[PDB]
This record gives C-alpha cells, structure tokens and sequence, in this order.
C-alpha cells in the first residue's frame, strides 16, 4: 500500500539511490503486474519530486512501464536541456532494449542537432554500421578444422555449420572465402544444400543493410537460372535474413515478389524471409497474403506460412490471428504443418503472463503431443521468469509425468526460458532432470542445460554433459557437443578448465570416422556456436539494461 | 440359441471404417451390412462381415438393397479364401430399431439358418458393452398370435478369439495390468444405479402411459428375482457374516502384522547400514 | 538486510518445493515404467522352453552352453538366476531362436 | 530425386488383414497388392488391403489374377470408395522374415509398374506382444549412383531411424523409410472403450472369487511365507558374511496385500450391495 | 407382508386357511409337489416358516408404489456407494 | 528478530529438500535397474556361440574350426589384435 510507501519516499536525507537499486530489487521480489506498475511510476515521479532528476528510472520504465509519451515530454527536455551527452541513457537504451512495436508507437509519440538526432537515435544505424566494422576487422580462424570437418560433408550440416561458423563469428564480413576457395565442396547441392548455398550469403551478410540488394545483384528473382527454385528462393530468404527488423520500402518488396504472382517457388524461402524482415511489425498485408499461403495446403510453404505468420504477429493479442491460426491447426491433414503452426501460435502470444492461460489449458487440454507440445512453446512464450507455480505445477506434470518425449522435450525447452534469472539453483534442479529414462528427453535435458545456463560459468554443466557423452544415443552426444558449445560461448580457458578439453575433443571425435554423423552431427556447429564471434559476441536472453531482448528468445526457440 | 459368439475386434474396426464410410460419402445414415461367422457350436466366432451397399427409404423402413454381385458373387470369391466364416447374419446401426430388421434377417434366413441382427454401436458411450446379437426368435405370446419375429436378446460377449495383439496391444499406449478395484467400484455403483433409474422411469411411464407390457411376461418374476430378498432381516446372515468378518480380521491382522515385521526388518537393516555405516 | 535478504529467502524456496513435489509424482511414473518393464520380463517366454545343458559361464549371466539341437552355443541368461546354479550340466532351458536361457532344471531322462 | 527422410501411413486395419492372413496361413509366405494413395512424395498413405487367391505363388512379381482384382476393384467401387491400388502387400510368416530374393525381383518388376510400392513383409510368428515384426523397405536400383547418397531432406526422422542380417547385408537397395500408425482415434475410442467396458468385467456389477479364493490364498500363504521366512535364517551372515541379501522377501507382500484388500472390499460391497 | 418373521406361527394358517394342524404338513408337502414355495418349515415351535415365493400377477398400484423399494434401492444403493467411496475419497491416486 | 526469524527455519526445512534428495538417489536406482531391463531387447537375437580357432593370421584372419561344420576363414572384430587369437 502506498501511504507508508510514499512517506517513506517523500522521507528524509539517505542516498536518494537506496531508491534506484531498490527498483531492481522491488522487481526481485515483485509478485503481479497490480503494484509493479504503480511503484514504477511513482518513484520515477519522486525522482520528479527530488531535485534532482534521474535517468535510470527512465531507463528502466520504458521497458517495464512501457509511457510512449513520458519519453516524448523528456524528449522535449532533451531538445529544451540540450544536453545530449546526459542523454544517452534514455536514446540509446530506447534503441537498444525496447520492445519494436514500442519502437513503432514510440516513434509515432515522439516526433510530436537533437532536431534530426531525434529520428537518428531511433534509427540508431551508428551502432549498427561500427558493430559491422567490428565484425569485419576482427578475425581469429581455424580452417584446419574446416578441412578435417569438411572431409564429411554431405546434404547435411558441414555444408550449413561451415558458414554458421564463420558467419557467428562474422556477421556481415561482405567478403567471400567458402565462395572462393572452392565450387566441388560447394558442388554438393541438393535442395537444402541448395536452399543453404543461396542463403548462406545472407547468413555470411548479417546486417549491412543498404548494400543487401546490390550485393545480391546475382541474386535477383531472375538470375539464378538453375533447374530448381530454391537455389532462387533460399537468396529472397536471405535478403529476409539482411532486411531484420529495419526494412524501409524492401518489407513491402519481399511482400511484392510473394505477390508477383508467384506461388510457392519464390515462397520457398521468400516468405521466411518475408515474416523473419516484418517481425513484431504488426502488418496487414502479410497477414491477408499469408491467409491463402496458410490454406495453400502444402507444408512446404505452410509451414512458412504458419511461422512467418508468428513472426509478423509476435505478442499480438489478436482477434483474428491467434483464433484464425488456431482454427487451420484442427482440420489439417499433416503435423509437421502444425509444427509450422505450433511455433507460430506460440510466437503470436509472447510474455502475457496471465492472458494466455485460456490457451495454454485449451491446448493441453487435447491429446495431440504436437499440438501439446505447441502449447508448451506458447508457455514458454508466455511465461518467462514468472514462476508463480501456475506455469509450473501442471507444466512439471505435463513436463516429466507425460507419454510423449516431444511434448516433454518442449516442456524441458520451457524450463530453461522460466529460469533465466536465477542460474544458480538450475545445476540443482537440471541434473535431477539428467535422470530421465528416454533420448528425446535425456537430449531435451541436455537442452536445458544448453539454453538455461548460457552465459553462466558453470563447470557442473560441464560434469553433466560428459556422461551424456559417455551415452549410447548418438544425439545426446551431440546434445552434449551443441550443449556444451552454449556453456562455452562468452567464456575462455580461466573461467573453466574444460574449454580448450572440449575445443580440441570435438575434433578427437571427429578424427574417429566410425562414428555416427548424427554423433557428430552438430559437431562443425560446436565449433561454429564455440566461437560465436570468436567469444566477441554472447547470447541476449536477458539483456543488463533490465529487459528481456525478444528476437534472441525467438532465435534460440526457433533454433 | 447362441449364448456368445467371438466379437472380434477386427470385424468392429471394419464397421467402424464402413460407417467412416456411409457418413463420408453423403447422407446414408444407418450403417447396415452383412454378418459373417461360421457356426461352431452354439458358440460362435464373429471376425469377418462386411456392409453391403444398401439405403433405407424414410418411410416404409422395409427398403432395402442387397446386390447379389456384391454378396453371393463375393461369397464365391470369399469362398476360395476362407469358406469357414459363413454367410451368418447382419447388423444395423440406430440405437432401438427400424421396421424393416425382421424382414431382411427373414429374406437372408435362407442364406444362414440361424441368422443374426446386430445393432451396431457407432458411437462408444456406453456405461458397459457394445453391440449384441438377437437371432430368429419365435416368442410370440401366451396369446399365442401369429408367430412375431422380433429378435430377442440373444447374448453374447466380446470374444477375442486369438490375441493378435502384436499391434493392438502396440495401439493402446494408455493402461499396465492394473494390480483399479475403485474403478470397478464406483463403475458397478452408478451403473446398477442408472439401470434402477431407467428401470423406476420405465414404469412410472407404465403406471402413466405404459402398454399392455407393462408387466408383460417377466417383469413381475423381474420383481421376483428382485423378492430374493424381498430390512431383509439378514440375522441368520448376521451372525454369519460376524462368523466371516472373524476370519476377515483374522486374515487383515495375521497377514498385516506379517506384513509389518516383513518390511520392518530388512528395510531397518538398510537404512541403518547406510545410515552410521556410511559416517 | 531484514527487508531484502531474508525476503528474498523465499525467491528460491517455491521452484525447491516445487521440484520436492514433482519427485513424488516421478516415483510413481518410473514405478509404472517398473512394474511394465517387471510384466513384459517374463510374458512371451517359459512356453516354448527348448533344452540344451550348460557347459561353461565367461561373464555375468552369460555362459557357452551345450545344445541338444546340434549346436552348443555362448548365450546370455536370465540374471536373477542364482549364479551359483549354473554350473552343472543341468536341463537349461532357453528360447528357440533366441537361446535366451531362462532358467536350468535339476532332473531329466 | 525422391531422395528424402519420407513416411508411410498406415492403415491399422490393413495391419489386421496382414495378420489374420499371415498368423494362420500356410507356413509358407504370403504376397497381395496394396490399396492405397500416393498422396505426397516424403510420405505415403495406405487404407485398403484385400486378401488374394491361394494360388500356388510367393514374392514373384508374375501372380497376377486379373478377374480377381477386377471383381474386387468393381464391387469396392459398388462399395464406398473407389480408390486406386498403389503398390503391395506381402508376409514371411516362415523364415527369418526379411526381404527375400523373388522380392528383390517383384519389388523392382512393380516398381515400375507403380512407382514406389514400398515393400510390405511380415511374420507373425516371431511375435505375439513383445515385437513387432513386419518389414517395409523403399527399394533401390543401380541407376542412383550419379551422387554421394544422403537423402536426410529432414533429420531426426532419418535420425531416430538410425536406431536385418542379409538385409542389412542387402542395404544396397534396401533402405528403410520411418513409418508410423495412423491417427486411430477415430476408432481408437472404439479401440479402447469397448475393450475398458469388456476387458473389464463387463457389466462390471459381478463380483461385487471372494472365498474359495482367499482360502487357497492365505492356505498357501501359510505354506508360502514359511520359506522366504528363512531368508533371516540365511541373513543370520553376523560377522562379515553376506552377499546379495537374497533380495526375495517381497513377491509375497503385496500378493498379501492385494489379497486382504479384495477381502475387505468384498466386505465392504456385502452391507453395501446387499441393502 | 413384505416385512419379517418369516419363520410365521401356523395360527393364521390354520384360521384363514380352512386347515388343521394335523395338515397343514400335508398343506406344504403338497405344495413342495406344487413347486411354487419351498419353506423349510418349523416343528419344534410348529412354525409355517417362509422362504421363496411365486409372487402375484399384478399389483399396478404396487407397480406404480414399488419406488418405495425401487427408488429406495437406487438411491439409497447409490448414495452408499458415493458414502464408501468418499470415505476412500482421496486415494484416487 | 521481529520478522527476521521464519524463514531461516524454513531454510532449515529444507532437509526435506534433503529428503527430495534422497527421493533423488531412490528413482536414480530405479530408473537405471529399469534401464538395465530395458537392455534386455539384445537378449531376443544371438546368443552367439563359440568357433573354435586353429590358429590366427594376418589380413585380419584365422582359422576357425566351425565346431559342428568344417574351418572356414572369417572376419573378426576391431577389438583384439592379431597375435591375440
Ligand atoms: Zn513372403
């Protein structure tokens, strides 16, 4: 109740910042949306009512209280004060951790020299570009281990963790080096090798974002000139790949060669590109063109269909998107089609935190693995950290106690995204979860030891993987690879002793040729994702500002 | 007189996929087709039958089309590949009746001597069994009146003549060999319960607008076997049942106790050893 | 900090009691798994017992075993059998195909 | 290129055909042709399956009956649906059961003829609950050589399929497709609810045996319990003497308990039932 | 009489029966002949006992005010299992 | 002291968190003597009998007295060495 609490705000003479690091910590122990909102806006109005004023409680309000104006009247202030070099809290964590459909209604309110940088901080292309010129100065290779993994590869992942490797480390390098030290290795293209030779130069191409079009002036909708579609629809994919979440007019020109009367060739990978470039953006015309790719009823662009469908209607809350996805998944003849969906419906509903319920138990509610598995990926969406025992009890139950590895897999995929904020009791809690009986869900709990403890130093993980190595089922040996790959990002040799065993391990394993290249399936991706950046960039599950950063959520879970 | 045949589940999945059938393809809405069996004893086996192309008029339930090119032509190739499942008798979905049952067991009675009808479940919600059997009856009356043929209750159970269940027992992923008496429990309870429930709405109907039926033939010997025991004054019994719950206890507390000292025992032993022997 | 840190001994306490309860119902899932696993251990088998004889054990339950047949063979048996039963040239008795021994017999002919 | 990670669904009622046919057939093998859809290229579907003539054959391609198939093609179409045959059945009810040499002649003299008819075997002798035996293969021909042959359009499909000794001595033209049962609900509820309802006790109003049993339960459980009643006898192993604890002092309990439970129940149903 | 004491005195017997004690032996001897009712008679006290009987042929009244014993066993037989049930409520389990 | 002293305690309470623990190593044992009968699927195929072997060779060989049928030189594994036989 805020009678105390005001006049225990309104009090006398401490540091005023007992206030601002009990913020975070009233956000540590705080239960419901009912007085988070109300304490959040009222200490940033006694940083009002103190003399002086504050900007990390602007900071942190524009991603938890989420006042598209309160920022325009301090905007005025930023253009009234002047003081740029105070502004960069509230500018650029305006860029860097907001919401972008708060981006887009924020820079609706706004606009209502600081007079042009205004558009620019929003924009905030600055980063952007040096990042780029980051990621093309910075370099550490090995390529002997590209060779002596690309002496397996096949329609497989070699031909697609090659470039996930280098590009991880790369992203947006503009310069070719697997383009030009060979065309026999790039010669083993068929339809996904295909699909991943024309989309590899946007995976190679991340960011740079004017040059996208005329750097794929060979990779227009008319010259390939191949006997297949996807070594021309895997290159629109990957000018979606360029064009995240900073398009301009080329949203609405992927959304025109879908509509350049082409069905399903350019939508092969054009309309993934399309949903991945329009994601959270909330438009209409993808939604009314990807209606009849929904009811084209073939998975292959369906599945498209459903998952851009997601993207475009991330944390929508639609009448119509969410019950007219919902409505298709029944009467379908297929289920991989409802896994298209299934992450669709999960995306369309992200971080709610009470609202989803109705679905959540609506879909649990039915006997489908798949489409109870879609209800565990929407309850991860929904629920993120919240563990108020109502995303917990019944899905623990439906978790561990279920029939199905898959609906259990996503279930232990779900833990991992419940449990960011405090890694220190998920060893405790994940190794109990090592027990399982099963490989979907030994993999899965090595999954949860993947994605829950990214970016933590944890040598426990590492002491549960190794026996998951030690393990019959080749796919958990790669769950322990790919795993271990996320327990070895951000971190070097000091932090654990296991990283420079693991780094040249993988490549003891895959000096052995008799093993299965399921087990060392995602081992070229071990690599890759153990040098992703090359320890120059981490994962952002949880972002330091305060706030969650929900295109990695979605990147991982798609992932 | 069959008092049970060999309900073989196969045969309830080709019924099922047949009325899949007639409800997929337009508006036939009673699933109608032929019973095949071949008659061991008064027993019987029941595994392969199949529809037979046929509708029912709305009006005039005796419409009927039986194609001899796709029953007496396909006997003969059906002849070749198993001649002892014969002709035997047919079925029909709707759960009370149509007019026209008798007059098609009657016309097939030719074929089989002892023909059957079958009112097929289309539709498990049942409190127990599905579909049962009624063959040619003649029952007619203590009146006696030209002989009415309306099939009786000729019972039987789901026979499961062999297992087979390499794959049915690979489809049910649901049970284990339940070690469940609270399952028999409260399903023995609401059953009878609804049964007498029926039963006390069926005759008030008697009472109300109930025909000649209202205790027709048996119905007074139904409240007979009911006048078993017509409190009951069970004292005889009482002090009976005081003899059998002596042994009852007898049993619990012997048995028990056992029990007790059994577990009591070994799992001490246990758990002090890995108790102070492990420190 | 009596307003934080004891606070915040609850942070934790709930996903802990949590996982307490979610061990009850996973001892009663694997004791399902169990008692399927103790069903299906001896459901197909003992009708068709064929009979050899053992003749020599190598390791855990697992011996080279004269056959009746026409060819002694190195099987696998059933583990619960007391491992000091094996050792005479007793009526074993195993699967037809399989020659899985399920258990040795005393007497014979 | 129908190289993929590809599926087949299955008509558990044809499953039913094979085994009827196969389970009490001759102890030879059995061969029929499929009823089915090729309805897409990484799957297939199937739903019909007629039995055949026991005209003296085997996995040989040249068994056509052609009155046969036209009969039973014309009264199907008499009947609900006229769908069109798409491949082959077949069984190995006697041997090993695997992909015998006539069928790595029939398989490619129909392949042709349709366009996969992916093989169809099965012997129901080998099991009754514990396997499942019945063999599916995609054959292959010589012709495909022109690339390294990874199919895997998907993985963990042929993934979890990596999971026969001359057949997998004859992976050359025999690779393996990851198959599946159909959505059975439709008749799974059928499968299920009248089986509940039956498989137990029916009506289930009836013992509600009760004595006779419990007298040779407990009379036995009185000669029963007195021998693993000198396992402490045996785990009288004072000083250091014991191995495995002869672990069989359970095995008798909870058939006690079950047993006094049924005893009490039946107790409890007499004052119940009984008024 | 639905009601008990079915070990009945021969009084009633041999008042409204137009019978003598000396027959009424022959009265259920006869009857064991007949095969309708089968009492395992008392003659020690000289008790007509009572056992199994062949009923009636209609009593309507009695088939429209038989809920007082078939609505009484439905319910009552129903509210006693819900009551043995719901003693042994909670091991649903 | 005021409102400081409960939840210590219930801390403490977390010997049944010890006791979840032991639940833990319970279902560990469990769960892997079930995994032990799980193996059993290998005992359904080949209870592989012994060959006698004359004598060994190179080129990964030997020559191996087929107890109830004639020596006819086989593979081996890739287990043992040559002079091993
Ligand atoms: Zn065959």
């Amino acid at each position: 109740r805020l009678d105390v609490f005001e006049k225990t705000i309104l009090e006398s003479n401490d540091v005023p910042g007992m206030l601002a690091y009990s913020l975070k910590l009233c956000m540590s122990l705080m239960q419901n949306k009912q007085f988070r909102n109300k304490v959040l806006r009222v200490l940033v109005k006694i940083y009002m009512n103190l003399e002086k004023p504050d900007f990390i409680n602007v900071c942190q309000c524009l991603i938890f209280l989420d006042d598209p104006q309160a920022v325009s009247d301090i905007l005025e202030k930023l253009v009234k004060e002047d003081n740029l070099l105070m502004a960069y809290q509230i500018c650029f964590d305006l860029y860097e951790s907001a919401s972008q459909q708060f981006l887009s209604s924020v820079i609706q309110n706004l606009r209502t020299d600081q007079t042009l940088k205004m558009i620019k901080i929003l924009s905030g292309e600055m980063a952007i570009e040096l990042h780029l010129q980051f990621l093309i100065r910075n370099n550490n290779t090995d390529l002997m281990i590209l060779k002596n993994t690309k002496d397996a590869v096949r329609n497989s992942v070699c031909h697609t963790a090659t470039v996930i490797a280098n590009s991880f480390m790369h992203c947006g390098t503009t310069s070719d080096q697997f383009l030009r030290d060979n065309l026999e290795w790039l010669a083993r293209a068929t339809n996904w090798a295909k699909f991943t030779a024309t989309a590899s130069l946007g995976v190679i191409h991340k960011g740079h974002e004017k040059e996208a079009l005329q750097l794929m002036a060979t990779y227009l909708p008319k010259d390939t000139s191949p006997g297949s579609a996807y070594q021309e629809g895997g290159g629109l994919y990957a000018l979606g790949l360029i064009h995240a979440n900073h398009g301009g007019d080329i949203i609405d020109y992927l959304l025109n060669q879908l509509k350049n009367a082409s069905n399903d060739i350019v939508r092969h990978g054009g309309s993934l590109g399309l949903g991945l470039a329009a994601m959270g953006t909330a438009r209409q015309d993808v939604y009314d063109l990807l209606k009849t790719n929904l009811y084209q009823d073939d998975a292959v662009t369906g599945e498209a269909a459903g998952l851009a469908l997601g993207l475009v209607m991330l944390g929508s809350k639609n009448a119509q998107a969410i019950e007219d996805m919902v409505g298709y998944a029944q009467e379908t003849q297929h289920e991989k089609i409802l896994r298209g969906l299934a992450v669709g419906i999960a995306l369309v509903m992200y971080g709610r935190m009470e609202e989803a319920d109705a679905l959540i138990e609506s879909l649990c509610r039915d006997k489908d693995p798949i489409l109870r598995r879609s209800g565990m990926y929407t309850v991860a969406m929904a629920y993120c950290g919240s563990g108020n025992n109502k995303a917990i009890r019944r899905l623990l139950h439906v978790a561990v106690s279920d029939v199905n590895d898959d609906v259990r897999r996503a279930a232990v995929e779900s833990l991992g995204f419940i449990l960011f904020r405090t890694p220190e009791q998920c060893p405790s809690v994940v190794s109990l979860l090592s027990e399982s009986y099963n490989p979907h869900v030994r993999y899965g709990a090595a999954m949860a030891l993947g994605i829950c403890c990214a970016g933590t130093g944890n040598k426990e993980a590492i002491n549960l993987l190794e026996p998951m190595t030690n393990d019959p089922v080749n796919y958990v040996r790669q769950g322990a690879l790919i795993a271990s790959a996320l327990i070895m990002i951000q971190q070097t040799e000091i932090t654990c002793p296991k990283v420079n065993q693991f780094r040249q391990l993988y490549s003891k394993v895959i000096n052995d040729k008799h093993d299965d290249v399921m087990a060392k399936f995602g081992a070229i991706l071990a690599q890759g994702i153990l040098d992703a950046g090359g320890h120059n960039v981490t994962i952002s599950l949880q972002s330091r500002t305060g706030h969650t950063h929900m295109p990695s959520v979605v990147g991982v879970l798609v992932f | 007189a069959v008092q049970k045949v060999v309900v073989h589940p196969l045969v309830l999945l080709s019924v099922v996929d047949h009325f899949n059938r007639i409800g997929k393809v337009g508006n036939q809405k009673r699933v109608v087709g032929v019973l095949l069996g071949s008659w061991q004893k008064k027993v019987l086996d029941v595994s392969n039958s199949f529809a037979v192309p046929f509708d029912e008029d709305d009006k005039d339930d005796s419409v009927w089309f039986l194609d001899h090119d796709y029953l007496e032509n396909m006997y003969g190739m059906f002849k070749k590949v198993n001649a002892r499942e014969r002709i035997v008798g047919w079925y029909h979905t709707g759960p009370k009746l149509h007019k026209n049952d008798i007059a098609i067991n009657e016309l097939m009675k030719r074929y089989c001597p002892n023909s059957v009808l079958v009112i097929i479940d289309v539709k498990p919600k049942d409190l127990g069994l599905p579909t049962e059997a009624y063959i040619s009856v003649e029952e007619v009356h203590d009146d006696g009146t030209p002989t009415s043929k309306t099939f009786e209750h000729v019972t039987s159970e789901i026979g499961a003549e062999e297992a087979e269940e390499v794959g049915v027992e690979h489809l049910l992923r649901d049970i284990k060999d339940t070690t469940s008496q609270r399952i028999t429990n409260q399903v023995h309870g609401l059953k009878g319960l609804n049964s007498k429930l029926l039963d006390i709405r069926s005759y008030l109907e008697k009472v109300a607008t109930g025909k000649l039926p209202i205790n027709h033939q048996i119905i007074y010997q139904l409240q007979d076997v009911f006048n078993l025991l017509p409190l009951q004054e069970f004292v005889k019994a009482f002090y009976l049942k005081t003899n059998d719950q002596m042994v009852v206890v007898y049993l619990a507390s012997l048995i028990r106790s056992v029990v007790a000292l059994h577990n009591l025992i070994n799992n001490k032993i246990a758990n002090r050893d890995a108790e102070k022997k492990e420190g | 900090d009596l307003y934080s840190r004891y606070k915040k001994l609850q942070q934790e306490l709930e996903f802990l009691e949590v996982q307490e309860e979610y061990i009850k119902d996973e001892q009663k899932n694997l004791k399902k798994e169990f008692l399927h696993a103790q069903e299906e251990v001896k459901r197909i088998q003992s009708i068709p017992l064929v009979i050899g004889q053992f003749l020599e054990a190598v390791d855990q339950n697992t011996a080279i075993v004269g056959s009746t047949t026409g060819s002694n063979y190195y099987v696998r048996i059933l583990s619960t059998i007391d491992r000091e039963l094996l050792k005479p040239n007793a009526s074993v008795a195993l699967h037809k195909h399989s020659n899985a021994l399920v258990d040795v017999l005393p007497p014979e002919a | 290129a129908v190289d993929t990670a590809e599926q087949v669904y299955i008509s558990s009622l044809a499953l039913l055909k094979m085994l009827k046919h196969g389970r009490a057939g001759v102890p030879m093998e059995v061969m029929g042709l499929m009823l089915g859809e090729f309805v897409d290229d990484y799957t297939v579907r199937v739903i019909d399956v007629f039995a055949m003539p026991q005209s003296g054959t085997g996995v040989s391609v040249e068994a056509v009956d052609p009155v046969f198939q036209a009969k039973m093609l014309d009264m199907l179409k008499q009947t609900g649906r006229p769908e069109m045959v798409v491949g082959w059945y077949h069984s190995h009810p006697g041997f090993g059961c695997w992909l015998s040499g006539v069928d790595i002649n029939t398989q490619q003299s129909f392949e042709a003829l349709s366009e996969r008819a992916v093989a169809v075997v099965v012997d129901p002798i080998q099991s009754v609950k514990g396997k499942v035996v019945i063999d599916a293969f995609r054959l292959i021909n010589a012709n495909m050589m022109v690339l390294g042959h990874e199919p895997r359009q998907t993985t963990s499909n042929l993934g979890h399929l990596n999971k026969q000794a001359l057949i997998h001595g004859l992976n050359r033209h025999y690779y393996s497709i990851t198959i599946n049962y159909r959505k059975n609900e439709l008749e799974q509820k059928m499968l299920l609810n009248l089986h509940k309802k039956s498989w137990m006790e029916g009506l289930t109003l009836q013992d509600y045996v009760v004595k006779e049993m419990l007298e040779l339960a407990k009379n036995y459980n009185k000669a029963v319990e007195e021998e693993d009643k000198m396992t402490p006898e045996q785990l009288a192993i004072k000083n250091v003497g014991k191995q495995d604890p002869k672990r069989h002092l359970e095995e008798h309990v909870d058939v006690l308990m079950t047993s006094n439970i049924v005893q009490c129940l039946a107790a409890m149903l007499d004052t119940v039932v009984f008024k | 009489r639905p009601a008990n004491h079915r070990q009945l005195t021969f009084e009633e017997i041999a008042k409204s029966a137009k019978i003598t004690v000396n027959e009424v032996e022959l009265l259920v001897m006869k009857a064991l002949s007949v095969g309708l009712v089968k009492g395992s008679i008392d003659e020690v006290d000289k008790r007509v006992h009572m056992t199994w009987v062949q009923p009636r042929v209609l009593d309507l009244q009695q088939i429209k005010g038989m809920k007082d014993r078939l609505e009484f066993w439905c319910t009552d037989v129903k509210s006693m299992e819900m009551l043995v049930e719901h003693q042994a409520h909670d091991i649903l389990t | 002291y005021l409102s400081k002293i409960e939840e210590l305690q219930l801390i403490v309470n977390d010997k049944s968190q010890n006791l979840r623990r032991l639940q833990a190593q319970r279902n560990e044992l469990n769960a892997k003597v079930r995994l032990l009968r799980e193996e059993l699927q290998l005992l359904q195929e080949q209870g592989s009998y012994v060959g006698e072997v004359v004598r060994a060779m190179d080129k990964k060989k030997v020559l191996v007295k087929v107890h109830p049928e004639g020596k006819f030189v086989v593979d081996v594994d890739k287990n043992i060495d040559i002079n091993d036989v």
